[PDB]
């Protein structure tokens, strides 16, 4: 098995820079070209340059020259990539990808999700959304960073739950959840949203009362 | 100068629709496809000190460039009538027996 | 660069059909295109490179033809797990992808169950106020969602989200938040949620007043 494993900085703050690492293993790495891609919304897939280990040659999209700096070190068997000074428009997922023999992008990197934000870390705040079968929800507003993890009632209520994307709401995060009960659950028995962020220790329980 | 071929020799440069330097790649492979096959000179000038040159040792010294022409062999190169020699070479010859050869001239050294 | 232009950008099918999505370039790339499949948080997955080659592992139900300008992928008789994004790649001159195909089960109509909520009490002594209105378990995936207050539609402090399908019953949710001053808020007595879908021929309407 080939195997591409990533590491790199996810949450850095505007004008900084980041360093992606891409561990190669299962192979000759210095036998096989390793490109790298960009991912983000309206801007789509974007090949960003390759790097040949065998010598350390490069070769970069014009849109990305001076943006992204390649290298590779093959006692290591590790490619690298740095992104500088870094704006919002950079927040997106970076991939490495090797390029095979007779054969194209089989083999991926996971993907690093990089975050360009002068936003502090942020423990949200949790609401309760209250009005025969009932709708209940709760609000999970203004964290930072993502993610939040929500449940209801510690996992007893997972079919009838819909947790949604979160939204940017100036610099911070907003979130929402929803469960769907009987009426005569709503009545009887209690429903609760338990709502965690990791990147601030916090863990919190709303019970939804009418 | 790279080991694969996406975007292309030359990426967002015009082409047209010196064809050894694409035989030079073909035989290349066919040798990389052959698997067992300050050391450079060492190596190098040993391929080519007993004076007794042929196309194969040309082919078998790239195979340590890619991977002088004045000062030693271009003499014999134009006693061979340039480099239609070379290409000639690959032509009265099998694609399976030059690569042998070449392969030999790297065993030895 | 070469520019590629990909087609359609969202595929509705079921389960046995035989789906084919289009990739233009905007000159001749040879053979060198390639398509791609892609899962939510996964990176793409080769399906086929070199127009119409199989990587090992890949089912045969996936081909590919071309001309060098125009190509196609074919999935044969669609299966539940080809559900997700494709692309092509064009690798001739640069790297350059095409925009993608979302490709979405198709099932029968579902009209959305609609909520509405007040802000919270803990909510309100904060300062502010966000409204909330749930659109659950509907299909097709196009709609409208709108805020109207007192009779006249908000747009300012507006934000939605939508779920990708739901593996369970194939359906979409969506969610939006009115944002506001608890000040502005408390002006206000009747708070609106509207719902343009195919499933209903006048809008959905929840509200609550204030008041109670």
């Amino acid at each position: 098995q080939v195997q591409l494993q990533q590491s790199g900085a996810e949450l850095v703050k505007p004008g900084s820079s980041v360093k992606i690492s891409c561990k190669a293993s299962g192979y000759t790495f210095t036998n096989y070209d390793m490109h790298w891609i960009k991912q983000r919304p309206g801007s789509g897939l974007e090949w960003i340059g390759w790097i040949y280990p065998g010598n350390g040659n490069t070769k970069y999209n014009q849109k990305f020259n001076g943006k992204a700096t390649l290298t590779a070190d093959k006692s290591s068997t590790t490619a690298y990539m740095q992104l500088s000074s870094l704006t919002s428009e950079d927040s997106a997922v970076y991939f490495c990808v090797r390029e095979g023999l007779g054969i194209t992008f089989e083999y991926w990197g996971q993907g690093v999700k990089v975050t360009v934000s002068s936003a502090e870390t942020t423990a949200p705040s949790v609401y309760p959304l209250a009005p025969s079968m009932v709708t209940l929800g709760c609000l999970v507003k203004g964290y930072f960073p993502e993610p939040v993890t929500v449940t209801w009632n510690s996992g007893a209520l997972s079919s009838g739950v819909h947790t949604f994307p979160a939204v940017l709401q100036s610099g911070l995060y907003t979130l929402t959840s929803s469960v769907t009960v009987p009426s005569s659950t709503w009545s009887s028995q209690a429903v609760t949203c338990n709502v965690a962020h990791p990147a601030s220790s916090t863990k919190v329980d709303k019970k939804i009362v009418p | 100068d790279r080991a694969g071929r996406m975007g292309g020799e030359a990426p967002e440069l015009a082409l047209d629709p010196k064809k050894l330097s694409e035989s030079l790649k073909r035989i290349g492979d066919e040798l990389d496809s052959n698997m067992e096959l300050e050391v450079f000179f060492r190596v190098a000038a040993d391929m080519f000190s007993d004076g007794n040159f042929n196309w194969g040792r040309v082919v078998a010294l790239f195979y340590f460039a890619s991977k002088f022409l004045r000062e030693r062999l271009l003499g014999w190169i134009q006693d061979q009538g340039g480099w239609d020699g070379l290409l000639s070479y690959f032509g009265t010859g099998t694609w399976q027996t030059v690569t042998i050869f070449v392969a030999g001239v790297l065993t030895a050294s | 660069d070469i520019q590629m232009t990909q087609s359609p950008s969202f595929l509705s099918a079921s389960v046995g059909d035989r789906v084919t999505i289009n990739c233009k370039a905007s000159q001749n790339v040879n053979k060198y295109l390639d398509w791609y499949q892609q899962n939510l948080g996964e990176p793409p997955k080769l399906l086929i490179y070199h127009t119409n080659s199989l990587p090992t592992g890949i089912p045969s139900r996936f081909s590919g033809s071309g001309s060098g300008t125009d190509f196609t992928l074919t999935i044969s008789s669609l299966q539940v797990e080809d559900v997700a994004t494709y692309f092509c790649l064009q690798h001739d001159s640069g790297l350059t992808f095409g925009s993608g195909t979302k490709l979405e089960i198709k099932r029968a109509d579902a009209a959305p169950t609609v909520s509405i909520f007040p802000p919270s009490m803990e909510q309100l002594t904060s300062g502010g106020a966000t409204v909330v209105c749930f659109v659950n378990n509907f299909y097709p995936r196009d709609i409208s969602v709108k805020w109207k207050i007192d009779g006249s539609e908000q747009r300012d402090g507006v934000l939605d989200s939508v779920t990708d399908q739901d593996s369970k019953d194939s359906t979409y949710s969506m969610s939006s938040t009115l944002s506001l001053t608890k000040v502005e808020y408390e002006r206000h007595n009747l708070y609106t949620c509207e719902v343009v879908h195919k499933t209903s021929s006048s809008p959905v309407v929840k509200s609550f007043n204030r008041n109670e």
